[PDB]
């Protein structure tokens, strides 16, 4: 079995380098279906995965995409649990995917859905998301990448700061409220999943780039271990930085005082603040519109 | 200068006060992604188009 699989895999990738795509695809699936029929999942998994890899490496999205789905079907049929090995196979396949593949999003969704059903993560495995995010970004699917990175690993956080930084830079006419539209995303998103570490690191990396490129007037304020890069021309950034630390204290008073001083900002981020006040200050009362 | 003093003294004092005591949640705090229930409130759509230049 082990010596037979290896062999045929060459006569398959031989039909692929020869041009015989139909032959290669048809033969492999029927044979794979046989393993599945006998519940020899493991065997089918390696065969299918390997076949999908070669197809994608040969720029054959059609077959490649199809096999990925087939693999996933087995994954759910074999109740393959989410772990390094299980994720690895998908990561290795996602790397060979063409950013323009008409199925991209579907492929991604399928893989992630699997991770959700066979893991304790309500939105999928973190590591897996790190790979998925990069793929989506290659097809200009920014918004989709942002979400996955948000729910990714430490590397995702870096690629999320780069996604937001390269976007801010793309803006021809920058303004005081423009830098906040990007920066705020980091503070809010990470604060929702309560990842203070990522919220602080993403903030530091983004605020330092902003200082080395735009050269805005500022001065670092330090107090009891905490620091707040006070920008002289960006009130939005000052407010946002205070909001972060405030949530960390989980003290109602501080949250109310910060909002009362920045009435305008309190209405721009109405909904966002309402949530933060419920997750960090146990507030049930809705957010009263200032304007 | 003092063209931004009003806000500077607020931000500086608010920070001091906000740190008088080690905040309930440290800066290294991270809610286990396994326990992440929802995703908060959706963020605003940026009117700038995203692309990859070389």
């Amino acid at each position: 079995m082990g010596a037979k699989l290896a062999k045929t895999l060459q006569r398959f990738e031989n039909k692929i380098k020869a041009g015989d795509y139909y032959e290669a695809h048809q033969t492999l699936r029927t044979i794979a279906n046989r393993y599945v029929r006998s519940k020899s999942y493991e065997h089918a998994i390696e065969l299918i995965s390997q076949g999908a890899l070669s197809f994608l490496k040969a720029k054959q999205g059609g077959s490649g995409t199809d096999l990925i789905f087939y693999l996933l079907e087995v994954y759910d049929l074999a109740e393959v649990k989410v772990d390094d090995i299980s994720v690895a196979r998908l990561v290795r396949l996602i790397a060979e995917l063409d950013p323009s593949e008409p199925n991209l999003k579907d492929v991604i969704t399928g893989m992630n859905n699997w991770s959700i059903k066979f893991s304790e993560y309500k939105f999928g495995d973190p590591y897996l998301h790190n790979t998925i995010g990069s793929k989506l970004l290659e097809g200009d699917f920014v918004y989709e990448a942002e979400r996955y990175f948000m729910l990714g690993t430490h590397d995702s956080m870096i690629k999320y700061v780069d996604l937001l930084w390269d976007w801010l830079c793309q803006v021809d006419d920058i303004e005081d409220s423009t830098v906040a539209e990007f920066f705020s995303r980091l503070v809010f998103n990470y604060l929702f999943i309560s990842n203070i570490s990522f919220a602080h690191e993403s903030k530091d990396i983004f605020l330092e780039r902003f200082i080395e490129k735009f050269h805005p007037k500022y001065e670092k304020i330090d107090k009891n271990g905490y620091e707040i890069v006070f920008f002289e021309d960006y009130s939005d950034l000052n407010f946002l930085q205070l909001l972060l630390i405030t949530c960390q204290t989980a003290d109602a008073s501080y949250f109310l005082n910060l909002k009362n001083h920045y009435l305008d900002f309190s209405q721009a981020y109405k909904s966002e603040l309402e949530f933060l006040g419920q997750e960090y200050f146990n507030i049930v009362a809705p957010k009263q519109t200032n304007f | 200068t003092s063209a931004s003093g009003p806000e500077h003294e607020f931000v500086s004092k608010f920070l001091t006060l906000a740190t008088l005591t080690e905040p309930k949640l440290p800066k290294s705090y991270t809610k286990p992604l396994k326990d992440v229930t929802n995703l908060g409130v959706p963020l605003p759509t940026l009117k700038y188009k995203y692309k990859q230049n070389r």
